[PDB]
RNA sequence: GCUUGAGUCUCGUAGAGGGGGGUAGAAUUCCAGGUGUAGCGGUGAAAUGCGUAGAGAUCUGGAGGAAUACCGGUGGCGAAGGCGGCCCCCUGGACGAAGACUGACGCUCAGGUGCGAAAGCGUGGGGAGCAAACAGGAUUAGAUACCCUGGUAGUCCACGCCGUAAACGAUGUCGACUUGGAGGUUGUGCCCUUGAGGCGUGGCUUCCGGAGCUAACGCGUUAAGUCGACCGCCUGGGGAGUACGGCCGCAAGGUUAAAACUCAAAUGAAUUGACGGGGGC
């Protein structure tokens, strides 16, 4: 097995796990109203758009 | 009448002690007029995550039918004994008796 | 009927290889067989059936 | 919160038949052995404030209804609160 | 002065910096460099080509080690978890297994407050 | 008298509804030990700070507290406030099918009584992380701030108190009626061979939109449409939800609630421009 067909299979499953904006969410604390408002705008603009 | 499933994992070196812990457990429910719905005792099985630092265990399934007193006993003891690391007691909506998956792929 | 916390070949079907339970938008699975799929999947995880993580 | 058989043998109790469950008789009597059976509960858990509002809502049922069997005739309510023991 | 073909190597990619050390397989470190340590200093030692001269420093730091099968694990967010690996390729040993593992808390500990910039 | 409103019973269904008790994994911190060396940490840039008394990094073990990645949803439950790992115990409500039962038992309420985020208060525990106050390092013309390094109350638990929030849908409760479309969620009836699937019928819920309504924005069968019952509240902006009095509170304060005086405005929605350390080309 060569090394670069690991790393990309490596790059590939550590960008589906996600672990990186999981930390980069957790990151800071955000305050539950602001989590809702974030959470409310991105279903608004899913749903303007999906219809658009 | 409360149906129970009860599952309980026990350390492998004791494990020439389930044929006898199951005994006193079926006694038991029995005692309380109980009826043992379905026994299994599928063992030595790979743990997903260490244990207690130890990494396979010997499991046994019992679905019950019992009194709520026998199954706080029963509790106590799985509570106090220590061959026992892991135990967790269910409710079901009525009694099961077919085959688990863990001895039907057996 | 009921999603078995014991099967544990069909629970393999929806975790990802990190043990995550997979989101229903992925499997396609109706709502109320996903809160029982995810009830089955925490249940096995305790019992060590199946992993927290990888 | 009551056994199914002691809602029946309420019922065939304080009903004039057996089938007869929804009488006012059968109704205060229902509701004062849910009350008494809860008032265990309650003491155990006095912080259950969500469980005590559906208690309440028994207890303004019952008021309710004794008020409306006193009104319609005041034998069958005498006797109905004589025999379950209730102060009004 | 011992010699170990399997080595593993840890590499601590923060925001901020970047450490790379190698040890054993039973955890016992064995040798080490960072980002600041290869001469950088301040902001410079955040940028991924300070990750690899730190790589490299580390490479030179396990020469004595007879290590040429290296199991790379890599912890962080950091710009700092792919040049690294692209260095140590350079710098010669096999890389048999490559695994990720970053903390993920589960929901346990509140995080600091934001900054308001 | 009656059964259509209201309620009772029988069978099921879904649910982060509530209270109590256990338990699991991940992570942070600390402690002990192993390996091992000169940095670590932090910022716009730095500097306080930590480190050869051996840090940071890595491995093993232990202690402790708090919160439950994923699932997760414009999903669900609750009167509202709110409720999120898993298991058990106690417990409330809702909904559906079919039938039986009672027979107006209803709706809404001034006073009244309860519940009521967070912060706060009292007593006693607990204390990992975070963090008002505070200390130091910066920045600046100054910086009492924003930024950095630390850090106490508090945040957690038990029992009391407080009773307030943009406690908001800024939309009181109940009932009736009035064109449609696309979804979500949860029951149920009849049928392709049902599991998949085709026709209906209930509950809850999201988004468009018709008539009508509206100052306009918009609302639009979950009305801000058409009506009825009852309750609460408003009467220019300030002064002021303040003073005084009463009631409540341990206290912080809450609640009820003026007048003198002063101005001719204050205000809502929309329009054209101008700007923006707002976006696009
Ligand atoms: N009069 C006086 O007190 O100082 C002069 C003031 O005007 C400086 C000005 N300051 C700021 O913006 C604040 N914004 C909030 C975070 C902290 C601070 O930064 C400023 O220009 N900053 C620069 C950094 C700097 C240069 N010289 C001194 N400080 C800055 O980077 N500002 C950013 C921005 O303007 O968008 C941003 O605020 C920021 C990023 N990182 C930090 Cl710290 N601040
Ligand atoms: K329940
Ligand atoms: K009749
Ligand atoms: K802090
Ligand atoms: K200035
Ligand atoms: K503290
Ligand atoms: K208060
Ligand atoms: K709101
Ligand atoms: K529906
Ligand atoms: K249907
Ligand atoms: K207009
Ligand atoms: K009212
Ligand atoms: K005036
Ligand atoms: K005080
Ligand atoms: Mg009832
Ligand atoms: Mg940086
Ligand atoms: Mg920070
Ligand atoms: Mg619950
Ligand atoms: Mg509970
Ligand atoms: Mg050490
Ligand atoms: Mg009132
Ligand atoms: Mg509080
Ligand atoms: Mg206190
Ligand atoms: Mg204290
Ligand atoms: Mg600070
Ligand atoms: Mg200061
Ligand atoms: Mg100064
Ligand atoms: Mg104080
Ligand atoms: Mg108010
Ligand atoms: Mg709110
Ligand atoms: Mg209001
Ligand atoms: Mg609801
Ligand atoms: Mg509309
Ligand atoms: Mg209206
Ligand atoms: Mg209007
Ligand atoms: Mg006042
Ligand atoms: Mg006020
Ligand atoms: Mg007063």
């Amino acid at each position: 097995e060569p090394f670069d067909v690991a790393l990309r299979r490596f790059k590939r499953s550590c960008e589906k796990a996600g672990v990186l904006a999981e930390v980069r969410r957790r990151e800071f604390y955000e305050k539950p109203t602001t989590e809702r408002k974030r959470a409310k705008a991105s279903a608004v603009k899913r749903h303007a758009k999906k219809l658009a | 009448m409360r149906h129970y499933e009860i599952v309980f994992m026990v350390h492998p070196d004791q494990s020439e002690q389930v044929p006898g812990m199951i005994e006193r457990y079926t006694a038991a429910i029995t005692g309380a007029e109980g009826k043992i719905h379905r026994l299994e005792d599928w063992g030595r099985r790979q743990l997903a995550y260490p244990i207690n630092k130890l990494h396979k265990a010997h499991y046994v399934l019992m679905n019950v039918e019992a009194p709520q007193e026998v199954i706080d006993e029963l509790e106590t003891t799985f509570r106090f004994n220590d061959a026992v690391i892991r135990s967790m007691v269910m409710r079901t909506k009525h009694a099961v008796t077919e085959a688990s998956p863990m001895v039907k792929a057996k | 009927q009921e999603i078995d916390y014991k099967d544990i070949a069909t629970l393999k079907n929806y975790i990802t290889e990190s043990g995550k339970i997979v989101p229903s938008r992925i499997t396609g699975t109706r709502a109320k067989y996903q809160r029982q799929l995810a009830r089955a999947i925490k249940r096995a995880r305790y019992l060590s059936l199946l992993p927290y993580t990888d | 919160s009551l056994s199914t058989e002691a809602t029946a043998k309420i019922v065939s109790e304080f009903g004039r038949d057996a089938n007869d469950t929804g009488s006012t008789e059968v109704q205060v009597a229902l509701l004062t052995a849910q009350i008494n059976h809860l008032q265990g509960h309650f003491a155990e858990h006095k912080k259950d404030h969500h469980s005590r509002r559906g208690l309440l809502r028994m207890v303004s049922q019952r008021r309710k209804l004794l008020d409306y069997l006193k009104r319609k005739d005041v034998a069958r309510y005498t006797q109905l609160i004589e025999r379950l023991g209730l102060r009004r | 002065r011992k010699q170990v073909s399997d080595g593993v190597a840890h590499i601590h990619a923060s925001f901020n910096n970047t450490i790379v050390t190698i040890t054993d397989r039973q955890g016992n470190a064995l040798g080490w460099a960072t980002a600041g340590g290869s001469g950088f200093r301040g902001s410079r030692k955040s940028t991924p080509f300070a990750a690899q001269v730190a790589a490299e420093r580390c490479a030179d730091a396990v020469k004595e080690y007879g290590i040429k099968n290296l199991e790379v694990m890599v912890k962080g967010p950091g710009p700092g978890r792919e040049s690294t690996i692209r260095a140590l390729n350079a710098a010669g040993f096999r890389i048999t297994n490559i695994t990720d593992v970053t903390p993920i808390p589960h929901n346990g500990c509140r995080p600091p407050k934001k900054r308001r910039v």
